[PDB]
């Protein structure tokens, strides 16, 4: 859980 | 359905989106937004219908 | 979100949209597993509602989303419509979500965990971007 | 509208309940956590979505969007249901169903 395959860009 | 705004104004609203269309032809995001606008209008604002206008 | 910014498509894979029978978004939610979604009690979700997983641009004609049906709604019994305290409901899905690149779960904290004041966190959603 | 097509995001600071009562007073209960007042606000339609903080590289659910300023004021903190306070009920429920 909690690790997206697609990384967020903030 | 009767929308009772007897408890307003309120400074805080839950944040669900269940729009109401007012007699002003304005969409209010939920019943808390609509009720605050009702009470501020001197009872001039009435519900036109549920959903966006 | 007022003053937010558009996320990268699929970067928040646990984010779901709770839609009514006629397809209108009314609240968000998070997948915590392939069979359960956590939301707010005040959203007043029913088994008539649907959970849309894998969505990014709601304005679409389609992208590879999943529309999941709700089997049972579990509203916290301590939820207080007056104070908005204990504002959580659990949705058990009729059919499990298919995890992929764009749909997966968020972790749950332990009750003992501490998230210090000052910590930068993130919030996501399709709420109005202006009032 | 003002109701977005594309998913939006924002990062914001968690507040202490003591500072949160400086804005909301007694309306702040043990099961709530505040965040924001930093130039961003959750608004109508965001309810029930996530408030996540990184915890060991992994995004963890800290709050659920609950309530906020009736105007979506960016100078007032939003209020989120405090997951740490409701996680035993979450687990108990999953375990039983």
């Amino acid at each position: 859980c909690g690790v997206p395959a697609i990384q967020p860009v903030l | 359905v009767s929308v009772d705004c007897s408890e307003y104004p309120k400074p805080a609203c839950t944040l669900e989106y269940r729009p109401l269309c007012g007699s002003d032809n304005k969409t209010y995001g939920n019943k808390c937004n609509f009720c605050n606008a009702v009470v501020e209008s001197n009872g001039t604002l009435t519900l036109s219908h549920f959903g966006k206008c | 979100i007022v003053n937010g910014e558009e996320a990268v498509p699929g970067s928040w894979p646990w984010q779901v949209s709770l839609q009514d029978k006629t397809g209108f978004h009314f609240c968000g939610g998070s997948l915590i597993n392939e069979n359960w979604v956590v939301t707010a009690a005040h959203c007043g979700v029913t088994t008539s509602d649907v959970v849309v997983a894998g969505e990014f641009d709601q304005g679409s004609s389609s992208e590879k989303i999943q529309k999941l049906k709700i089997a049972k709604v579990f509203k916290n019994s301590k939820y207080n419509s007056l104070t908005i305290n204990n504002d959580i409901t659990l949705l058990k899905l009729s059919t499990a979500a298919s995890f992929s690149q764009t749909v997966s779960a968020v972790c749950l904290p332990s009750a003992s965990d501490d998230f210090a004041a000052g910590t930068t966190c993130v919030t996501t959603g399709w709420g109005l971007t202006r009032y | 509208a003002n109701t977005p097509d594309r998913l939006q995001q924002a990062s914001l600071p968690l507040l202490s309940n003591t500072n949160c009562k400086k804005y909301w007073g007694t309306k702040i209960k043990d099961a709530m956590i505040c965040a924001g007042a930093s130039g961003v606000s959750s608004c109508m339609g965001d309810s029930g979505g996530p408030l996540v903080c990184k915890k060991n590289g992994a995004w963890t659910l800290v709050g659920i969007v609950s309530w906020g300023s009736s105007t979506c004021s960016t100078s007032t903190p939003g209020v989120y249901a405090r997951v740490t306070a409701l996680v035993n009920w979450v687990q108990q429920t999953l375990a039983a169903n």
